[PDB]
């Protein structure tokens, strides 16, 4: 109850975060799909410029 | 699509322009032989008419 000794439970809660930094480390976010599609613009873009110094 | 008509744009364009730039010049000798052979007649007429 009131407990005591202490030598217990405090090495075995520095295990565990070696787990859950594994799980949450593989997770998604939604955010970074929305990012893939800016670049993707700019650079056919800059292709056709590129196309377009090939004209001019 | 439009990058490929961009080829084909510029090679209608230039051979047109590269063939007026022949008869551009090509006017500028025929209009200054036409008024050598009339000017020819025109110093040779004055002639023709002080003499009467």
């Amino acid at each position: 109850d009131t407990s005591t000794w202490f030598i217990t439970i405090t090495s075995m809660i520095m295990t565990l975060f070696i787990l859950f930094q594994l799980k949450i480390s593989n997770y998604s976010y939604p955010a970074s799909p929305e990012s893939i599609e800016l670049k993707t613009q700019k650079h056919s873009t800059p292709w056709e410029m590129k196309w377009t110094k090939i004209y001019l | 699509i439009d990058l490929e008509k961009s080829q084909q744009a510029l090679v209608q364009k230039r051979h047109y322009l590269f063939d007026v730039q022949r008869n551009n010049i090509a006017m500028a000798l025929e209009v200054t032989y036409r008024e050598r052979l009339h000017r020819v007649y025109k110093e040779i007429k004055n002639r023709l008419d002080y003499h009467i």
